[PDB]
């Protein structure tokens, strides 16, 4: 049987997407320097209800998940209806699913009011890589842990004996995997290695988006979704994402000694997300609801994928796996789709999918499928360049894909987009749109 | 009965008796000579069934413990023994009550105000509720009279004399934080266990410990007492400039009170209040304060008003933030700009964050508090959102085609049901309109300098303006804490309308080589705050000539302005601390001294000669000319009441308030004796000094001006 | 229907909930001494896997949480899928909601589940109240970010020259509310104080909550939820809480300084439910699949409500809110209520629930219903007593008076349960068991 499932409420009503909205992107230590995501969530949200221009008291439930989770507030969620003017009686609580929080962040607000249980939902995500979390080594930690529990106070000398100059040093941070070890460059590169990914057409995907990507706000099309930040130093106001040169040659990225393996990588910053800044959110409401009140929906939904496999190998072909899901869930085709879209990685990775994805024997062993899901048309393949251009900050990702497939699909006729991003731990997730 | 005697006691099982405070007349617990009367038959009841554990007193009402002594009584008073034995009477009270010798405690919840403290003093025991509502203060010096019936001495008895004597010169607010802090306050409590956390301190027999005062207010009396209140005195005579009462009276009744005895403070504060009551400035203050209670009472438009949740701003910048930070931070009404800079819309948040970094810089407010105030500011370039704003105002340049298009625009992207409000300084508001789909619902808001600075600004509808619209505005400007009245669509409104000729004439003796020392001391002499020429740095010489051009256009040449000044400042740009290289240079050394003058202004302006004359000469023509305006404009009834007329005066441009009011200065000033005093200037001097034909109308025939006035 | 909502799958079957399992209660400091959340999850879900007949694929994906965050393993649910030796491939997935994890994740597998996306999942949270994380000052945060991305070693002795003042020691974390900067117990001296709680009307509800608790250790009623905690050093296994002291008189604790207030702090620390370390993990998987691999169902699910109110005044009321919600969802009536059961987070507050439940007044002004949602039977209203005993650890307190409510229902041969919690920031829950 047929494996579609449809994404409406028991009175049968679609989920409807009326709006949502991308803090521009800043690079790390820039504009957005000791700025928490918190503060870069508060003003998008505010704002974004001051643009939706449609009341507080509609929204029914909020859910907020953050990359790099910070430690004062557990649920940040809850402290935004608190920091914000919303309305205190709006259940909001945090999530966490590596870099696909947003997937994850609309799909059980949309399956809660799938469910029934609300009608108007808001899922968003944000991070910053300028501010880190770093704290003590866990040596240190454990002594303090027992100083503040000691009850002699000659035992707390004894019990600062034990000292090294090492345990005053601060942990950095690491994006290696847990259970791993390996970076996210390091997957890719193997996978490199694996089906052939060399450097020049790896940097030429970079010339094309970034080519696409000041175009982009050449063109400027990437206007309406996307805020102008306001600092409380009030020195001046941004307007576009830093990151983007789309001003490059392909001898330039060239130039570039690869970053992980120095040896044999085809991977440099020049093919690789950098670190940078910013927030997104988008409001989840039913077209029953929308209609009642009187919006019309950017676009709706139609079906969503998620898949884990393995973490030590292909640990990044997460996106291959869900697409196959995806697809028989929505009951579609690759051909029956305006424009394709998957998260930017790397370029060592995407390629290797492109690959993957029409790759007929591994569907048919490693997925199990008759067929490959297909080839991807390069025409319909990020039109409006990709993550090697705006960045990565990690929750964000989701929906800044989102903010231009609704629009591109808008700027077009209906269609069908496809979104899709891979995550670490061997995470797929996928996700169909409708767009009318 | 209980609506007579107020007072309304009550001895719960244990020993301890609860007496409430509630007059039936009003919400506010007010002190009436019958409570006076009446407690007697209560404390003599009190003493029948002795041998119990305490009293304790409760507000009784949500709002205030108590309102204070009534001042319609005292202003029936006639003379000094009048005053004297109602003092007497409060003085020999309070001791009575003081005269128990069980535990007796105050809880007071709300506003506790005048006589109260008085009674709170009396209370060996006293505790307040934690609520913000509640406070504690002596609000009579502002009134130009003192609140003379031992609280005034047991206070700097109770505390420190350095902080007893400032409250009583700046009768003020204190916190119960505060209040505790010092020891004023035995304990804080929150209101729900107000009434109960008093029983057991009650029940807590004779806390016979005084608790010392700061060890450095011993010297009232011996050595320091005199350098006090020599420094005090000279600092005031500084500050007051002697020209307000209730002053130096303060200084006499706490030394007596201090180094001469609580007796002999007794008799001194009867005294003291005895002849102080009738004082010209008394009477003078206390007529302005019932103006001010009168337009606060008043709801402006008779027509029920509109809701007010959503409010959108056209244009930015400083002047624009005035408005956005008030908005928000007084009124907390979500409001939207649209400046299409974001440079505006940067400038006018910054101005407000710099407004409200300052409190928290104080620790005034909390980090989140200001968080939760930058909510409600929005800003944008686009009219998206104020579709739903109930009100827009402009604060884009006055070219009148551009208002016209202002008009347009609003009114095509935004509700229907919404109105406007303009911020104009010269356009009349109906001219403003002209083309309008709903002129009923544009309203003009002439405000000011920095708004936060003066609480006055003028409501200015034309010949099409809803009632409601103006019910909606009166509403808004007291929701926003400020002081609306209606000044008729004329040329030149009011306030800048009468303030033409104060600085016309003193430019015209300026330019007849006045210094700066003689024309400056004359004015703030005569209880004028900030002279002419330091207000015109502040408010900007460019800002100086304002739209006087059209003064003459509408009035002739009563509002002409001498030549070769204006133009000899705006050419060498000169404009106060809108350039900051204004004649008042800052920067200087130490920057501790007076703002200093320049010497080539004196080149730069005409400087016929010398200066001539004295500061009263220079006082009473000045001066005469806004009473021939002030007449002028009320002749036509630019102000549509007397009092309303009186109290913009007295409080918006700053007339000396012990003078009460123009109003009641020319009430003081009586009849054309005034008049008289007005026609010698102008033939020495020149026709500026016409008459106003009802100022000899009504000051030939002797007529008064406070209706019933004389 | 307006009321009633049916919980019943796309496919006609109910919603079947399994036997879980809770790893036994330990102080912060007794046991469980140095031991993370993630391990404790490991064992007590590995324990829980072989304890029924169901193989490790059947499951299809875990969702844990913990209020309580480590930098490290954002997902904590991944690292129980490969820590432990289980399906890979597994939809490991964390939340974080305070004091309610268990429920909301709870909640998540079953919206899941309702789809028919997830046939087999396990829901639970982990809390160690041992391994707390100690973060530096955050003034010496961007200073740590400043010198990473610093480049010339003369900027860095720049940048270290700023340092000074109590920049050195850490932060000790606190469990003021972030915008409210209430304690948690502040909170209950007031509500106590507004409603007037004795500390003798209390202090004997602690009692009976000490008491019927040892005596179901003594009893043994709940040792087939509970398994036999073993340590890596193996001093010693742990099969009984060690918080429990139902044993001290009623007057025994009556005697002990005010914790808060100090000046009229009815409540006290004796009755206030302390802090240990402990997990649970409750297998969640419905009926039909239940049925097919041959496994009984440990009751069923009727209704569950979650509610969210402003935190200034009374925010420990979301039960009571909460409540009526899960009822009327439910279509039940408060006396058709066999047995129900508490957090009982604090002596008063609960029982100016109670008061407030059997309140007419509140639900008529404050919830706009009717009537009020009724009184309670003390008798039904822990019988095993309760927090007030065992401990509260935040992610595992949820999941186990579930299991011991369905279990006692089983003692008790039926009838409908009831399980609520009160959590901070204004925000409650409720749910309607159906022990069939």
């Amino acid at each position: 049987m047929g494996q579609v499932l449809p994404l409406v409420t028991r009175q049968g009503d679609r989920i409807a997407i009326v709006s949502g909205l991308r803090t521009p992107f800043a690079r790390q230590a820039t504009a957005f320097h000791g700025i928490p995501a918190v503060d870069l969530g508060k003003m998008v949200v505010g704002e974004l209800l001051a643009r939706s221009e449609i009341p507080a008291e509609v929204i029914e439930q909020l859910v907020f998940g953050q990359v790099v989770q910070m430690p004062e507030a557990p649920n940040i969620a809850r402290e935004i209806v608190l920091g914000t003017g919303m309305n205190v009686h709006t259940d909001a609580y945090s999530v966490s699913r590596a870099c696909a929080t947003s997937f994850q962040a609309v799909a059980n607000v949309a399956e809660s009011l799938m469910a029934g249980t609300i009608r108007a939902g808001i899922a968003g995500g944000a991070d910053s890589s300028s501010v880190l979390p770093i704290g003590v080594s866990k040596k240190l930690a454990r002594v303090l842990v027992d100083v503040n529990k000691a009850r002699t106070m000659s035992q707390r000398l004894k019990l600062f004996s034990r000292l090294r100059l090492r345990d005053l040093m601060p942990v950095p941070p690491a994006v290696a995997e847990y259970s791993t070890g390996l970076r996210m460059g390091d997957t890719a590169e193997q996978m490199a290695k694996t089906y052939g990914i060399t450097r020049e057409q790896q940097d030429a995907l970079a010339h094309r988006s970034h080519q696409r990507a000041a175009q982009a706000w050449s063109d400027g099309k990437l206007k309406e979704e996307v805020m102008t930040a306001f600092i409380p130093p009030y020195k001046q106001p941004l307007v576009e994402d830093n990151n983007i040169r789309g001003n490059s040659s392909l001898a330039d990225y060239a130039k570039l000694r690869p970053a992980f393996d120095r040896k044999h990588g085809t991977v440099t910053a020049a093919n690789s997300t950098p670190l940078t800044d910013g927030a997104a959110a988008v409001i989840l409401m039913t077209e029953s609801r929308a209609k009642e009140l009187g919006l019309v929906p950017l676009g709706y939904l139609r079906s969503y994928a998620f898949t884990a496999i393995d973490v030590w190998q292909d640990m990044l072909l997460g996106p291959a796996w869900s697409t196959p899901l995806a697809l028989e869930r929505a009951g579609l085709t690759m051909s029956d789709l305006t424009l394709i879209d998957m998260h930017e990685a790397f370029a060592a990775q995407t390629l290797a999918n492109i690959q993957l994805l029409g790759s007929e024997r591994f569907a048919r062993e490693a997925l199990g499928r008759a067929h490959a899901t297909g080839e991807v048309d390069d025409s319909k393949f990020n039109v409006l360049g990709g993550s090697i251009a705006y960045g990565h900050p990690f929750a964000a990702t989701g929906a800044r894909m989102i903010t231009q497939t609704l629009h591109e699909l808008r700027r077009r006729g209906g269609g069908f987009g496809l979104v899709t991003a891979c995550a670490a731990g061997g995470l797929g997730a996928a996700m169909v749109l409708e767009a009318e | 009965m209980e609506m007579t005697s107020a007072f309304t006691l009550n001895v719960r099982l244990d020993n301890i008796a609860v007496i409430t405070i509630d007059v039936p007349g009003e919400k506010m617990n007010t002190l009436k000579a019958e409570f006076a009367s009446q407690v007697r038959a209560i404390i003599k009841q009190l003493r029948e069934n002795k041998e119990l554990r305490g009293v304790v007193f409760v507000s009784a009402k949500p709002d205030n413990f108590i309102a204070g002594a009534d001042i319609n009584m005292i202003g029936n008073c006639k003379t000094a023994q009048e005053a004297e034995a109602l003092a007497r009477q409060g003085q020999q009270l309070m001791a009575e009550i003081h005269a128990l010798p069980i535990q007796v405690i105050a809880a007071i919840h709300g506003a506790c105000l005048g006589g109260g403290l008085e009674l709170a003093l009396a209370c060996h025991g006293r505790v307040c509720t934690d609520d913000p509502k509640t406070v504690l203060g002596l609000p009579e010096v502002q009134l130009g009279l003192l609140p003379g019936s031992g609280g005034t001495q047991r206070l700097p008895r109770l505390i420190g004399v350095s902080t007893a004597l400032e409250m009583i010169l700046t009768g003020k607010q204190l916190r119960a934080k505060q209040a505790l802090k010092l020891g004023l306050v035995d304990d804080v409590v929150p209101h729900s266990i107000l009434l109960e956390a008093a029983v057991e301190l009650a029940k807590k027999e004779r806390p016979s410990s005084r608790p010392l005062p700061v060890r450095e207010r011993i010297l009232a009396g011996p050595l320091g007492r005199a350098l006090l209140f020599k420094m005090v005195g000279k600092k005031t005579e500084h500050k007051t400039q002697g020209n307000y009462p209730a002053t130096e009276r303060i200084l006499e009744v706490v030394e007596t009170g201090l180094a001469q005895g609580t007796s002999s403070g007794y008799d001194a504060e009867a005294r003291a209040f005895g002849e102080l009551a009738m004082t010209p400035q008394s009477q003078a203050l206390r007529s302005i304060f019932f103006a001010s209670t009168d337009v606060k009472k008043d709801p402006g438009s008779d027509a029920p008003p509109a809701p007010l949740n959503s409010v959108g701003i056209l244009g930015g910048g400083l002047m624009g933030g005035g408005i956005a930070y008030v908005t928000a931070c007084k009124a907390g009404i979500p409001v939207r700009i649209k400046d299409i800079n974001p440079q505006g819309i940067n400038h006018a948040l910054k101005y407000s964050w710099d407004q409200l970094e300052g409190k928290v810089r104080r620790r005034h407010l909390k980090a989140s508090e200001r968080d939760k105030q930058l909510a409600l500011i929005s800003g944008t370039t686009d009219y998206r959102g104020f579709a739903h704003r109930d009100l827009i105002i402009e604060a884009v340049f006055e070219n009148l085609e551009l208002k016209q298009q202002m008009v347009a625009e609003v009114e095509q992207n935004c509700a229907a049901h919404t109105i406007f409000a303009s911020n104009t300084s010269s356009l009349p508001i109906g001219d403003i309109a002209a083309h309008a789909t709903r002129p009923e619902q544009v309203i003009g808001l002439h405000f000011f300098s920095p708004v936060e600075k003066m609480p006055l600004v003028e409501i200015i509808p034309h010949a099409g303006t809803s009632a409601q619209t103006i019910a909606t505005t009166v509403k808004l400007a007291k929701k926003q804490g400020k002081t609306p009245i209606v000044v008729r669509d004329k040329a030149g409104f009011y306030v800048n309308r009468i303030l033409a000729p104060y600085i016309n004439e003193a430019i015209r003796m300026l330019t007849q080589g006045e210094r700066v020392e003689h024309i400056d001391a004359a004015l703030v002499k005569f209880g004028f705050p900030v002279g002419p020429i330091q207000l015109l740095d502040e408010v900007g010489i460019d800002t100086g000539t304002k739209i006087i051009p059209v003064l003459e256009a509408a009035y002739g040449e009563r509002f002409s302005a001498p030549a070769n000044v204006v133009s000899s400042i705006l050419n060498d740009d000169r404009k106060g601390r809108k350039n900051g290289r204004g004649f008042y240079l800052y920067g200087q050394k130490g920057r501790k001294s007076k703002k200093q003058v320049d010497p080539a202004i004196y080149p730069l302006i005409g400087t016929q000669g010398q200066g001539r004359i004295s500061a009263p000469q220079v006082a009473e023509r000045c001066v005469m000319l806004m009473l021939n305006e002030a007449v002028r404009c009320v002749d036509e009834q630019v102000i549509r009441s007397v009092r309303d007329g009186d109290i913009g005066a007295v409080f918006g441009i700053g007339f000396p308030p012990f003078l009460g009011g123009p109003f009641r200065y020319i009430d003081s000033l009586g009849a054309g004796e005034v008049v008289a005093i007005m026609q010698r200037l102008a033939t020495q001097y020149g026709s500026r000094f016409t008459p106003c034909e009802r100022l000899v109308e009504m000051g030939a025939r002797g007529e008064s001006f406070w209706k019933t006035t004389a």
